[PDB]
């Protein structure tokens, strides 16, 4: 307090309102900007209606209201992000103009942390969640390493079996019952042959989520692992290696990667989480 | 005494020396070319076991009850691959069947491997349990 | 008057859970009738308590403000339903806020009150946070509607409902992302709206990987932060010459050999086929089936010799074998031998207690989450009443249309085409009744399923007619108010009662500082004379050695992490090989056995290093002329948490606790075992007919099938759609027996009262183990970090050795110079 910091009285004269209700009115210019977002309608590939043409007027309207709160606030830790939407927001809108830009739209949707930024009894419980967010350390020190050892297990046995399914002989149609998913085949060996009548597996095939989930390098299979780890379709994961490679052998990467996923991930999770509230229970009580 | 004449300790080294006569067994009772290289170097790796094991009773040199499991443990896990290789070679070289080699073989290998590691578990000191204790201490 | 006002308010409760989809007209005549006479008597009793209580005691009393509320409600919805009343789902809703009626029941119920109270004051504490959730969620929709916008722009004719064209949608999709349900599908269509699996395109697999990992955080913190800090101060504030055999029955010989005969009689079941009950199998397994009878029979007339709870359960077990000779029934009762082994081992006793007394002190929670569910199932009644129809092609829109034979065209491609028989096909879980409404509902509240549902509802039309695309998108606020309260909000507090009843039944620094002063113990470092061996032993124990083995095992890591998809990997990693045998080699020599042998760190080193080594050997031999011998190599990482020091004692911790109770491990297993042999009786039969959900990897044919499927029910996959492949009228594969038209007789609808116990048990067990292990913590879990702990303590004990080789028991008082090293937290 009692600091000019730019220059003397003579320049900080428009800070008269900062005391006014200042709370109420960029704060509802934030809230009715929130609502100038949800009503954007986007359009496949460059086509756009009445409505969205303006809402890109009023984009110039709200960014320049933005900017002369900052013009009126600058001569008087969150305001440096508020600075940094503005920056971007004016960079967006002249970058637009220089032409006459996808990825410079997309941080149009940080101007809603204005509001948290707004009312003070929010900032205290983001901060609480900040706080508690570090005593997990230990923990996703460990989540990450696990996941890491089973990508690299999943790498060396799993490295590109998942590339055989049975097309129509002569044709390049993948061949399925009603409602079946394309999984893998193995034609002389151990994995699930096939029965469709007039079908053939060979090679050449990109994979059973169109090339999405597989083992063949480090960046899909962590992908997968980290699938597997969130019990969301591991049992697809283990089918289509546990009928494209053989039947027993393959049920083991799966199962401890579950039981290594369930059981230690959420009960290291809970008994942190819960022992940092009892410590919160016992300072917000013993005082 | 305490990891080497409890009872625990004797009857699984009492069950590994049977499960390495089986294997002698099961690699002399014959009922691709590498099965034969796996298997001696898995008789090498019992005769190395061995040696640590039967030394590590006399002149109170336990603490090599520690290696010698894992000899044995790796005995059975070279074992288990001439194993496959046999299966494999079924299907590489009609109605087939595992005679007397094979599950002499197949008890071998679960009887070397679930010994030695029970062994390496029985030798390894402790899990502490107790805010306390740690692991090597002394007795 | 307790009684005189519960039989009315049963008899309006049951007048709403009478209602169905086909009611016959009576039941409409009765129903109307009964809720004017009922508003009527209201209004009597009302108008009674009114002129008996004085007008000024009835509008400050809240748990009788809301009576004048009902009776005008009613009164308001039979004077607006008399005229000319269009728009059914008008008179839907009017009935829907009918439903209020039924709230004095837990009103007078005091306890109901109380919980009220603790309820509304959580909420009220952690609104706050709850709307920066709900902030955080719409950001990211925001975010979303930015990134996939109209960017399903698919050339095929899948539908992909769960897409970010406008705000509801997106508000829709990242819900469902929120929630874990089926998020990875809402994943490959983000990806494969841009390129593909290329490199700019996959990146996009990073919005959903920050919206569910930072997503849940912030929803743990929210519905955990209401159940120790809101939930726990409700519990605070009310805080303030028969002896031939008599020797050796009570003997370890006799106990410890019939608990061995059990595992192995169990087993009998277990390697069984139920496809064909006579073979060469099933013969060896009754003579086994004879002994595994008779040496227990013997046993318990062994044990009548002697005497005149647990032995009656025994007594059924052994005398179910005699009458082992419906038939189907007998047999699947028969599976009694695994629960007979708790006044055994004694170590099932008070786990078996301790759980049965955990169900006792949940009781009121349970009660009013069982009727939330009830209620909104009458909700959904009233709303989704047999709008769930639906035609084969969705271009007919009545069961008088869905006739004849229509067209499907594959892969979209209108020159190849088939016939299918069109058909009104009503959908697996309705609303229809209130019975269907609470399984459709239970089946949303374990999240399994819940967006088929949502985007049926959504569609819904009219009453009889097939679904007309998103007809009704505010038909989602009702499947998002249910799936916030009791599969979010009574399941937390729910959990947060048995988490905090654990710290009740489970200053303290004191407690343990004296343990660890009386019950330590000197430490070893094994410091070596004769300096001949201690010049490389002094770099071998030294900071930049295992500072060069970090990085080496880092490097090994990134060399193993290099390889990819069509000669660098194969001597690198004998060159790595070979550093750490030198490595075990040097520490050999610097401890000649007897410090190498001493830490299980360098047991578990050598371990690794033999297996690398013959690794090398066999793809020597490989490259001359047993994949998993490969895995030594991804091993050698683990040994990176030998400098972890917060994450070993995390590991120690949270290991040395599921060793306390292989118990409450055990009750699982049996569960599982119990389970599965019943599985394979029941439904064991069913043919594996690929694109249903019994196929050849998911089935009850084998008994490991069985266990995998039970695995895949438990830790939550789709087992509402098993539920479905399994209920009569499945085809019987050709191995059973079956005479000609008997065909379609596997499955029974006994599934549904298999599967669903199975999802609760399980669930409830998984709390416990869960359970029993934070409880068996709270000393780790709650500790301050200042004040005093034994990691104090253990440097201490570190510190003592730096200076005393062995143990020697205390040593000369001149190292009070070691004194000079401890922290004031202990000296
Ligand atoms: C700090 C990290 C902490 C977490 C890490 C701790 C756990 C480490 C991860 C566990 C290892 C994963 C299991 C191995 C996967 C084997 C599956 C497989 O091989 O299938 C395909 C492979 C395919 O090989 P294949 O030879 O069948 O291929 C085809 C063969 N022909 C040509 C005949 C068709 O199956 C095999 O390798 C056969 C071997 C069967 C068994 C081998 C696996 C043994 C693994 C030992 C378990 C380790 C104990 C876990 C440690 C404790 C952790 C709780
Ligand atoms: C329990 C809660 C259940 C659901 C909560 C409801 C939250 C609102 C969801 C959005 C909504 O219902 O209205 C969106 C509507 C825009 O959609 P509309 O123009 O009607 O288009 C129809 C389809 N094209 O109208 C809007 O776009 C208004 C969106 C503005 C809301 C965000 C404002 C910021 C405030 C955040 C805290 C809330
Ligand atoms: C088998 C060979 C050895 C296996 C690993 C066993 C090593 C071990 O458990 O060490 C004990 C460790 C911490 O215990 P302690 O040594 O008392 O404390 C460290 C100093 N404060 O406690 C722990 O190591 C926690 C458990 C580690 C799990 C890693 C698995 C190692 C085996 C694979
Ligand atoms: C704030 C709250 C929490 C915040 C968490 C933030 C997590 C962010 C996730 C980061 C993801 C990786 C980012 C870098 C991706 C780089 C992708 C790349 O370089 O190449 C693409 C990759 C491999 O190459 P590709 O392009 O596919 O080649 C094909 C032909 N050219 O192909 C790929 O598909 C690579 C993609 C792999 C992505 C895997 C990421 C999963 C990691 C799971 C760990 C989460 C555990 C949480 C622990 C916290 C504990 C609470
Ligand atoms: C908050 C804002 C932070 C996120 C910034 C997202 C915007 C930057 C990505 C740039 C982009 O949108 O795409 C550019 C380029 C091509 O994509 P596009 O132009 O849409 O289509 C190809 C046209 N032939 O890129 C491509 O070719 C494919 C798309 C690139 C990768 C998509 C970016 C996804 C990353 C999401 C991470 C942020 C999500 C969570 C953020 C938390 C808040 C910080
Ligand atoms: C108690 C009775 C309240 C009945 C509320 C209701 O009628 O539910 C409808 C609502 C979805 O709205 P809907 O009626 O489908 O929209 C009309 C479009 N023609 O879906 C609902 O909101 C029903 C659930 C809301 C009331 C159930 C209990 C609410 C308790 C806190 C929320
Ligand atoms: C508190 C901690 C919180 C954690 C924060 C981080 C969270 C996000 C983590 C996500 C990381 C995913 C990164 C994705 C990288 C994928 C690499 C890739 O795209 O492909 C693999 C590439 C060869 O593939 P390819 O592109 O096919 O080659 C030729 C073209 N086909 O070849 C490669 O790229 C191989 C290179 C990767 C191998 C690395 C091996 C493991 C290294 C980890 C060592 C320690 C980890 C860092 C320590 C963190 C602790 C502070
Ligand atoms: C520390 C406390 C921990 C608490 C634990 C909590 C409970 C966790 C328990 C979950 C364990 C899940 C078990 C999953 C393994 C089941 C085996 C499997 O799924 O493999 C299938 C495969 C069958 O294939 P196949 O024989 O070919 O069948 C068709 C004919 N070709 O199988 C094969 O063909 C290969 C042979 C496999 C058989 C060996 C494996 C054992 C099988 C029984 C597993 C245990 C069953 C008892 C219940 C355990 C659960 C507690
Ligand atoms: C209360 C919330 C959930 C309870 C609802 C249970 C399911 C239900 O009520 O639906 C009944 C179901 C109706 O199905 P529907 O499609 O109409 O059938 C047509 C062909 N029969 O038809 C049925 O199959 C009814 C069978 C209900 C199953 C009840 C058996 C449960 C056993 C209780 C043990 C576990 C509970 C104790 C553990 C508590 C731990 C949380
Ligand atoms: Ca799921």
């Amino acid at each position: 307090f009692c600091l000019t910091l730019q220059n003397p009285l003579r320049k900080a004269c428009i800070s008269i309102v900062e005391w006014k209700p200042f709370e109420t009115i960029i704060l509802l210019t934030i809230f009715a900007n929130c609502v100038a977002l949800a009503v954007y309608l986007p359009m496949p590939e460059d086509d756009n209606n009445s409505l969205n043409l303006g809402l890109e007027k009023l984009e110039y309207f709200f960014l320049t209201v933005f900017s002369i709160e900052a013009a009126m606030k600058i001569i008087a830790g969150w305001n440096v992000l508020d600075f940094i939407i503005v920056f971007l927001g004016v960079f967006t809108a002249i970058l637009e103009q220089v032409n006459v830009v996808k990825a410079l739209r997309a941080f149009r949707v940080l101007r809603p942390l204005r509001l948290v930024s707004g009312v003070p009894s929010l900032q205290v419980v983001l901060n609480s969640i900040f706080k508690a967010m570090l005593p997990l350390f230990h923990i996703a020190l460990l989540v990450l390493f696990m996941v890491i050892i089973y990508a690299i297990i999943g790498l060396e046995l799993f490295k590109g079996k998942m590339h055989k399914t049975c097309y129509y002989i002569g044709t390049d149609i993948v061949a399925t019952v009603e409602n079946e998913k394309p999984s893998p085949c193995a034609r002389t060996g151990s994995g699930r042959p096939c029965t469709i009548n007039g079908s053939e597996c060979r090679g050449g095939w990109p994979g059973p989520n169109h090339g999405i989930t597989h083992f063949d390098n480090f960046g899909f299979s962590m992908l997968t692992v980290y699938q597997c780890i969130t019990m969301e379709g591991w049992t697809d994961v283990l089918y289509w290696v546990n009928d494209a490679i053989g039947n027993e052998w393959p049920w083991i990467y799966f199962v401890t990667l579950i039981l290594l996923g369930s059981f230690f991930i959420l009960n290291l999770v809970l008994g942190v989480l819960s022992g940092e509230f009892t410590k919160e229970r016992e300072k917000a009580k013993s005082r | 005494m305490s990891p080497t004449e409890a009872p625990k300790v004797r009857v699984t080294l009492f069950c590994i020396l049977v499960g390495i006569v089986l294997a002698m067994t099961a690699v002399v009772s014959d009922h691709s070319i590498s099965a034969a290289a796996i298997s001696v170097f898995s008789l090498g790796f019992l005769i190395m076991g061995t040696i640590c094991a039967l030394m590590a009773f006399r002149k109170k040199r336990d603490y090599l009850l520690r290696p010698a499991s894992m000899f044995y443990v790796f005995a059975g896990l070279c074992l288990f691959v001439s194993l496959e290789v046999m299966r494999q070679s079924v299907k590489r070289m009609i109605e087939y069947y595992y005679s007397w080699s094979f599950a002499c073989a197949c008890a071998a290998f679960v009887l070397l491997f679930l010994g030695g590691i029970s062994l390496l578990l029985f030798s390894l000191p402790r899990m502490p349990q107790n805010p306390w204790e740690s692991c090597m201490d002394a007795e | 008057f307790y009684w005189l006002v519960i039989l009315i308010v049963a008899l309006n409760t049951l007048s709403i859970a009478s209602e169905h989809h086909n009611q016959p007209l009576w039941l409409t005549h009765l129903q109307d009738i009964a809720n004017r006479v009922l508003l009527s008597l209201f209004t009597i009793e009302m108008l009674l308590k009114m002129y008996g209580l004085g007008l000024r005691q009835y509008f400050m009393s809240i748990f009788n403000r809301f009576d004048c509320f009902v009776v005008c409600s009613g009164i308001l919805e039979l004077l607006l339903v008399e005229s000319g009343a269009m728009t059914p789902l008008g008179i839907s809703v009017l009935r829907c806020i009918r439903l209020l009626r039924l709230f004095k029941i837990t009103k007078y119920w005091t306890s109901l009150s109380n919980l009220v109270a603790s309820l509304l004051n959580s909420i009220r504490s952690i609104a706050s946070l709850l709307l920066l959730l709900f902030l955080f969620i719409i950001i990211f929709a925001l975010l979303g509607m930015q990134l996939f916008g109209g960017r399903y722009d698919f050339e095929d004719t899948e539908v992909r409902r769960s897409n970010f064209d406008n705000f509801p949608q997106a508000l829709i999709s990242v819900f469902q992302v929120l929630t874990g349900e089926d998020w990875n599908s809402v994943m490959y269509n983000g990806i494969m709206a841009y390129g593909g699996p290329s490199y700019p395109g996959v990146l996009v697999c990073i919005y959903f990987i920050i919206l569910f990992v930072c997503g849940n955080y912030i929803l743990l913190n929210v519905f955990l932060a209401i159940a120790v800090d809101n939930l726990a101060e409700a519990e605070s504030l009310t805080s303030a010459v028969r002896v031939l055999c008599h020797r050796i029955v009570n003997a370890t010989w006799f106990t410890n050999f019939i608990l061995l005969f059990i595992l192995l009689s169990s087993a009998a079941l277990a390697a069984e086929d139920p496809i064909r009950a006579e073979s060469v199998r099933n013969q060896i397994l009754g003579y086994f089936d004879i002994a595994f009878t008779s040496v227990f029979t013997v046993e318990i007339v062994l044990k009548m010799t002697t005497y005149g709870y647990f032995n009656i359960l025994d007594l059924l077990v052994v005398a179910v074998s005699l009458i082992s000779m419906v038939v189907k029934i007998l047999r699947v009762l028969r599976v009694l031998r695994p629960l007979r082994a708790i006044n055994r081992a004694k170590g099932l006793k008070h786990v078996v207690q301790c759980v049965f007394v955990a169900i006792r002190t949940i009781g009121n929670i349970v009660l009013v989450t069982t009727l939330l569910q009830f209620m909104f199932a009458c909700i959904g009644v009233q709303l989704f009443k047999g709008k769930f129809f639906s035609c084969n092609d969705l271009s007919k829109m009545t069961e008088e249309e869905c006739r004849g034979y229509y067209y499907v065209y594959k892969d979209g491609d209108p020159t190849q085409m088939e016939l299918r028989p069109r058909q009104w096909i009503h959908n697996d879980f309705h609303f229809d009744n209130v019975l269907s409404a609470m399984m459709s509902l239970f089946t949303v509240s374990t999240f399994e399923g819940w967006p088929q549902l949502l985007y049926r509802a959504i569609d819904s039309n009219e009453e009889d007619m097939g679904p007309v695309y998103n007809n009704r998108v505010e038909m989602a606020i009702f499947f998002i108010i249910y799936i916030i309260l009791i599969a979010f909000f009574m399941m937390n507090i729910f959990v947060g009662f048995v988490i905090v009843t654990f710290q009740e039944q489970g200053d303290k620094n004191q407690r343990q500082c004296v343990q660890y002063a009386l019950k330590a113990r000197p430490l070893r470092c094994y410091i070596p004379k004769n300096p001949y061996q201690y010049q490389v032993w002094y770099v071998v124990t030294s900071s930049y050695f295992e500072y060069l083995m970090f990085a080496l095992i880092m490097l090994n890591t990134i060399c193993l992490g290099m390889q990819h998809y069509h000669h660098i990997s194969d001597i690198l990693n004998v060159a790595f090989t070979i550093i750490f045998t030198l490595e075990m080699i040097l520490k050999l020599l610097a401890f000649k056995a007897r410090g190498y042998f001493g830490d299980p760190w360098n047991v578990f080193d050598f371990l690794i290093v033999i297996g690398s080594i013959i690794d090398v050997i066999l793809s020597e031999i490989d490259t001359f002329l047993s994949a998993f011998f490969r895995l030594f190599r991804v091993m050698r990482l683990i040994k990176l948490l030998s400098r972890a020091e917060g994450v070993r004692t995390l590991l120690w911790t949270f290991i040395k606790s599921f060793q306390a109770l292989p118990y409450v491990a055990l009750l699982i297993v049996m569960l599982f075992f119990i389970y599965a042999v019943i599985g394979m009786q029941m439904f064991g039969k069913i043919a594996l007919v690929d694109g249903t959900q019994i196929n050849r990897n998911n089935n009850f044919q084998t008994f490991p099938q069985a266990v995998l499927l039970l695995f895949r029910c438990a830790t939550g996959e789709a087992w509402q759609e098993i539920l479905l492949a399994c209920s009569y009228g499945k085809l019987c594969d050709p191995e059973s027996d079956y005479a000609p038209g008997e065909e379609y007789t596997c499955g029974t609808n006994f599934a549904y009262y298999y599967f669903i116990s199975f999802y609760m048990l399980c669930a409830f067990l998984i709390i416990n183990l869960f359970v029993a292990v934070i409880m068996d913590n709270f000393d780790y879990l709650t500790r301050d970090w200042s004040i005093l702990g034994p990691h104090h303590l253990d440097e201490f004990k570190a510190i003592w050795a730096e200076y005393d080789p062995e143990a020697k028991g205390r040593i000369k008082h001149l190292d009070v110079t070691l004194l000079r090293r401890i922290q004031p937290p202990l000296g």
